[PDB]
């Protein structure tokens, strides 16, 4: 039902009618019988030796070797098809289309890029892809199995003492379901086994009760497999069941019935892989860094409003100037030409390897007294050293970036380097002094020798300890820095002091740095939590960032690496070059563990709309999708699935943002009913959790939530055979319009908090549900079943402050009633401390919702810290507690005198313990926030914002003062509400 | 005679967070300085913030046994004595690598005098007037930004659609080349023996091809017109925001300055936010 035109190879044109779902084969076959009735049909050949071709919406000259595709999937720009002789590697071309569809941009684009760094990365990374792909295949089919279904274990074999007490003598009652009856008949056994038994013993003991091993244990319902030889209590599923006291269900499956599903995956080195004097060391040059500013191609400023403009430059080294900034004379707005040799005081031999050049175009307003009003118009940094250790020289042109709105500063040392890919933006021509040859940064061989040329117990070990234990953002005074550096040789004995000892080094003097290099080369290894701090924007040196990764590789466990994935993705943007040790580490991990890979991909993919990092992430995504293996087909199915949602959601915003909800719901049901959409939204793994797989969509349950953005409620039947044991449905909110990056960080922090509390001994049960941002202001939210918002309960139970208590008592009445109230208290305590430390505000009766077993959890975080106090300045910061009459009534079992009930005091005491517990681990929470500075979250742009945490935790004060400071907060809000 | 009270000193700023010191010492000449209470809040420390080399060097003042100094041999009787001494003596004596003098103190009065009409009644009206302007400006600024960002998307989509038009035009042109080379003379012309196939078949096909190529070429030109008009409008929105933004910055400073020195210090009120 679509008119198309086919350009036969005999210089003919044929008009033809096609079915929008018609495949290429049917159309190619149908076409030729039409060609016989045209003047030059004799030169035609058979169907074979011919393939179609067209232009896609992405404007790609793509030849469709894989004829099985149909018209709708084609995404043709216009309905025209050309027929030519297939040329090239058919299998290679088919893969390239698969990769391009997943990463959202044609792979041919990276072929066009002429930058030698981009091309070297494309072919140099591949040796990483090969090693991972070979490693997964070291021991088949076993090794290939762990990659696809990696053990979901925890890093600590030994149970917390508080949870070891939930096992009678450490015995676990595990139910085992064996499904061997041909008529899908399920058998269940009950086992009592030690917590430390390896899964094979569980299998070994399981058979005897029924009366290598040939069998593997699967989690009944969600397809997670117990493959590796770990204590059965270490697996996250088994550990969780203990905590919740539920009965753990497992099923026995034959290894053959699993190895069969694992399809052999071949990684072929792509085509581009096969495709393809006088040097002066930096230290020999003797001069001062001088840079010439020639002209600016065009600036978008108004002559009447702006008096003059100038270019402001500085030699930054990871956020701190290496010397005084410099300015260019103020030239008139209408004519932006300078041609001036800006001159800096940084001697060339003293330029640090990670030195940069931050510059901007600022407009001077003045025009009133002597109050200059400066407002930058553009910015852009450039590394002074080539990715090959070469100092830029000769002329250059740079396209500047729009100023990050909300940034009042006149330079952006934290922004990404390189030109603006767009060409219709202010271009500033530079010109770097030419030193008669190529200047390379000295190699480590010379640097170490230089340090040796220029190079006693102490009683003040307390001062070193005192500093080393301080906050990452704590004030560091000049006397201390001089103290730290003077005692650098004795700082090894406190290895976690390195982050402080690095700041005390003056990076603008090659005698200092050469000595810090000879010292970092022997630093005792450090905990991965501390090494992650050496990767944010404050530490740009390659040898410092190289040390941090070596710590990550040999101490970061796959569980922790999964928890800190969002942060580790962000600190990729702080890498000045495309080929760095961190990316090789991260990719090596993503290619040996599909769980990491799934979130590695989705984190990069969600940030492809951002042109600052679109290129470097796009190249990374390509290298991954090339070697991910058979997973690429699963990812493509997810990607195609989300796109149908985005398009459908958009139609309900720009087209149906006014009519009634019933019309919207009726319109939505029709749109879901169409088979084209119907097949895309079924039978794919859930992006939130790959281990869950979504079956048939339930049209009767999917509905348009009536919230602010009107998100989308989707119900998927679990296709697993033993779905009944675990949840029998997946319900997911698809949100298009609200940024979800804050919630991911908020929910990631809550999960980290609860982990710390558990280890301490406080069973404060948080509920950090699943949230994932897939694209730009679009994401997925997991739904927690059998839970209601406080507003729903009051409205449903309608008023009185006891309405919440009455509802909670009814849901579980009897001896259990004690268990509920305890869970309400433990949960409510955890969230009061968490919503205060992070300054989450606006908490009301619609983003506080409570399960039926009494547990309470917060939803709809969005803004954190006090962004709402930054915009509309409210002088002093901080927020009060939300403990309301309702929560107090429930906590004290409905006693009329809520404030000083006996059980209330245990509530306050456990709030204190929680507050102190997080405070002792404030280093970690500071590093997590700092690594997210460049993410572009409006609430988190500078160390000014992270300083808010340093208040709520009262980091500056002492432990006693902090606790007493906290108690003041609780009392104030307690009787204040 | 020159050792007055630290409280009445014009550079000692009292209790201010490390953050507050930073905005005041922003883009200032080497030698800008000020003094404030230590972050620990244990009175008797008085950290010194000195701007040198584009950095905010942060020096500490020790107060053992009722004396003061930077190093252990405390040899000063008060901060004002210490600050005054280094307002004419270079710090190189203290540190060889800190060759500066305390040149441009950040006077608390010098900037505080910027605000006027200390009477609270006038401040309440004056503050409300600035807030209404500031809120209107921010509302107006946001309107342009969303349009500016939204118009950026339309430009990018339009630009790519042009490239797709380039490919389609290029593809068709190559076919016209092959058709004329192959079927124009080799087959039909050699078959020029009274057959009407060339007259009807070949000619009808070729003309249909030409009308198709031209039509595509025409659509590309019409698209380029929209891009050109959109690109110019895209630049114009940039100018409006580039002028609105600097103005909006000044209002923020002024509104805050009144609140700091009139609505909070002069008269502490919970009514502060009621004026707005
Ligand atoms: C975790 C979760 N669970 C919900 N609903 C149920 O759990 N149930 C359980 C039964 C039916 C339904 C109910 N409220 O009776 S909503 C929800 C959630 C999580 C995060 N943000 C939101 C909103 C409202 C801000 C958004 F984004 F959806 F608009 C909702």
């Amino acid at each position: 039902r679509i008119l198309v035109e086919c350009l036969l190879p005999n210089g003919m044109i044929v008009t033809l009618e096609c079915l929008r779902e018609a495949t290429l084969i049917t159309i190619k076959h149908e076409l030729f019988k039409e060609a016989r009735k045209y003047p030059l049909h004799q030169l035609l050949q058979d169907e074979s030796s011919y393939i179609f071709v067209s232009v896609t919406q992405e404007a790609e000259r793509e030849e469709f070797f894989d004829e099985t595709r149909r018209l709708c999937d084609l995404r043709l720009f216009q309905p025209f098809l050309k027929v030519i002789e297939p040329v090239g590697n058919r299998e290679e071309k088919i893969l390239n289309r698969e990769i391009g569809f997943a990463i959202g941009m044609p792979v041919c684009e990276f072929d066009m890029v002429k930058d030698p760094e981009v091309q070297d990365f494309r072919r140099n990374i591949l040796n990483v892809c090969k090693e991972a792909v070979d490693l997964r295949d070291l021991n088949s089919p076993h090794s290939r199995a762990m990659y696809v279904y990696p053990p979901n274990v925890e890093s600590s074999p030994e149970l917390p003492k508080h949870i070891y007490n939930k096992l009678d003598k450490g015995q676990i009652i595990v139910v085992i379901w064996v499904i061997v009856s041909p008529n899908n008949d399920k058998q269940k056994y009950t086992l009592k086994i030690n917590h430390d038994c390896v899964p094979e013993q569980v299998i070994a003991e399981a058979i005897r009760k029924k009366t290598q091993g040939k069998y593997i244990l699967k989690v009944c319902g969600c397809d997670e497999y117990f493959l590796e030889k770990y204590p059965l209590s270490q697996y996250k599923y088994i550990r969780s069941c203990i905590m919740l006291g539920r009965m753990p269900n497992l099923m026995l499956m034959a290894k053959e019935s699993l190895y069969s599903q694992l399809p052999m995956d071949c990684f072929t080195m792509p085509s581009y892989s096969r495709r393809i004097t006088s040097t002066k060391s930096l230290w020999v040059i003797n001069s001062a860094l001088r840079i010439k500013i020639l002209c600016a191609t065009y600036v978008n400023v108004n002559i009447r409003d702006i008096d003059k403009i100038y270019v402001r430059t500085g030699i930054y080294h990871g956020g701190e100037p290496l010397c005084d900034n410099v300015n260019t004379q103020r030239v008139p707005c209408s004519n932006p030409r300078w041609n001036e040799w800006l001159n800096y005081d940084i001697y060339i031999p003293d330029l640090p390897r990670a030195a940069r050049l931050c510059l901007s175009i600022c407009s001077v307003k003045g025009r009133k007294g002597a109050k200059e009003e400066h407002c930058p118009l553009a910015w852009g940094n450039i590394n002074l050293f080539d990715y090959t250790d070469t100092l830029v020289s000769g002329k250059m042109a740079l396209n500047l970036w729009p100023v990050p709105h909300g940034l009042e500063d006149l330079l952006n040392p934290i922004g990404v380097t390189g030109s603006n890919p767009n060409k219709e933006t202010p271009c500033l021509e530079l010109e770097f002094d030419w030193f008669s040859s190529v200047v390379k940064f000295p190699d480590m061989s010379v640097i170490e020798e230089h340090a040796n040329w220029s190079v006693l117990r102490e009683n003040d070990k307390e001062q070193l300890k005192a500093i080393s234990t301080r906050d990452p953002l704590s004030e560091i005074t000049e006397q201390e820095k001089d103290f730290l550096w003077s005692h650098r040789h004795y700082c090894v004995t406190i290895p976690e002091i390195l982050p402080k000892l690095l700041l005390s080094v003056k990076w603008n003097s090659r005698d200092e740095v050469a000595q810090m290099y000879c010292l970092v080369k022997d630093w005792p290894p450090i905990k991965p939590e501390q090494a992650m701090e050496l990767l944010d924007c404050n530490y740009p040196d390659p040898m410092v960032r190289g040390f941090a990764v070596r710590c990550l590789e040999k101490y970061l466990t796959d569980d922790k690496l999964s928890q800190y994935l969002i942060q580790l993705v962000q600190v990729l943007k702080y890498e000045q070059y495309l080929d760095n040790l961190l990316v090789r580490f991260l990719l090596k991990k993503a290619l040996t563990n599909q769980r990491i890979g799934h979130f590695f991909f989705w984190h990069l993919k969600s940030e492809m709309h951002n042109k600052t990092v679109s290129q470097r992430f796009g190249l990374l995504l390509e290298s991954y999708c090339r070697a991910c293996g058979m997973y690429l087909k699963h990812l493509n199915r997810q990607v195609e699935a989300m796109e149908k949602l985005i398009n459908l959601t958009d139609i309900l915003k720009q087209e149906k943002k006014d009519e009634t909800q019933k019309v919207q719901m009726k319109f939505l049901v029709e749109q879901m009913r169409r088979p084209d959409f119907m097949d895309a939204l079924q039978g794919f793994l859930s992006p939130l959790n790959p281990a869950h797989q979504l079956g048939n969509l339930r049209l009767e349950e999917c509905r348009i939530m009536s919230s602010a953005k009107r998100p989308l409620w989707l119900n998927w039947e679990n296709p697993d055979i033993m779905s009944e044991l675990l949840f029998q449905n997946n319900e997911i909110i698809f949100k298009n319009g609200d940024d979800l990056r804050q919630d991911m960080l908020t929910l990631q922090i809550i999960r980290i908090m609860e982990n710390i509390w558990q280890n301490q001994g406080l069973d404060l049960r948080m509920l950090p549900y699943g949230c994932l941002s897939i694209g730009d202001c679009v994401g997925l939210i997991e739904v927690v079943r059998n839970s209601h918002t406080i507003m729903q309960i009051q409205c449903k139970g309608g008023f009185n402050s006891h309405t919440l208590h009455q509802w909670l008592k009814d849901k579980n009445k009897g001896e259990i009633y004690d268990a509920a109230i305890d869970l309400f208290t433990r949960s409510c305590a955890g969230y009061c401390v968490a919503t205060f430390i992070l300054g989450i505000g606006d908490r009301h009766n619609s983003n506080i919702m409570v399960k039926d077993d009494g547990q309470l959890f917060h939803i709809d975080f969005g803004h954190f810290l006090d962004h709402k106090k930054k915009k509309f300045g409210y002088k002093r910061e901080r927020v009060p507690f939300v403990l309301t009459q309702d929560f107090l009534i429930v906590i004290s079992k409905g006693a009329q005198e809520c404030t000083k009930t006996r059980e209330f005091e245990r509530f306050q005491e456990m709030c204190y313990k929680a507050y102190l517990a997080i405070r002792q681990h404030a280093n970690l929470f500071i590093n997590l926030f700092s690594m997210m500075l460049g993410s572009g979250m409006p609430e988190l742009q500078s160390f000014d914002d992270i300083a808010y945490i340093r208040k709520t935790l009262a980091l500056d004060k002492t432990e006693q003062e902090a606790l007493e400071y906290f108690m003041k907060q609780m009392n104030d809000a307690r009787h204040g509400g | 005679n020159n050792n007055m009270s630290l409280q009445d000193a014009e550079w000692y700023w009292g209790d201010i967070s490390r953050e507050e010191v930073n905005e005041k010492l922003r883009d200032t000449a080497d030698g800008t300085f000020l003094v404030r209470d230590a972050s620990t809040k244990m009175h008797g420390d008085y950290t010194l913030t000195l701007r040198k080399g584009g950095n905010n060097k942060l020096i500490k003042i020790f107060h053992r046994d009722g004396k003061y100094g930077f190093s252990d041999p405390l040899t000063f009787s008060s901060v004002v004595e210490l600050i005054n001494h280094y307002r004419n003596e270079s710090l190189a004596q203290y540190n060889p690598k800190l060759d500066v003098k305390l040149l441009y103190p950040v006077s608390k009065y010098q900037q505080d005098q910027v605000v006027k009409e200390d009477n609270i009644e006038a401040v309440g009206k004056k503050l409300h007037e600035y807030n209404t302007q500031f809120q209107e400006k921010s509302r107006e600024y946001d309107r342009l930004y969303e349009e500016y960002t939204r118009t950026s998307q339309e430009i990018q989509m339009k630009r790519t659609a042009i490239e797709a038009f380039n490919e389609t035009i290029k593809i068709f042109e190559e076919q016209c080349q092959t058709q004329e080379r192959y079927s124009k003379e080799y087959i039909e012309k050699f078959k020029r023996e009274g057959n009407e196939k060339e007259i009807q078949r070949i000619m009808h096909n070729y003309d249909k091809l030409k009308s198709r190529i031209s039509e595509i070429i025409d659509s590309r030109r019409r698209l380029e017109e929209d891009l050109k008009k959109q690109a110019a409008e895209y630049r114009e929105i940039d100018k409006r925001m580039n002028s609105i933004k600097p103005d909006l910055i000044q209002l923020r400073k002024t509104r805050d300055q009144y609140l700091m020195w009139l609505t909070q210090k002069g008269v502490r009120q919970k009514k502060l936010n009621e004026w707005l």
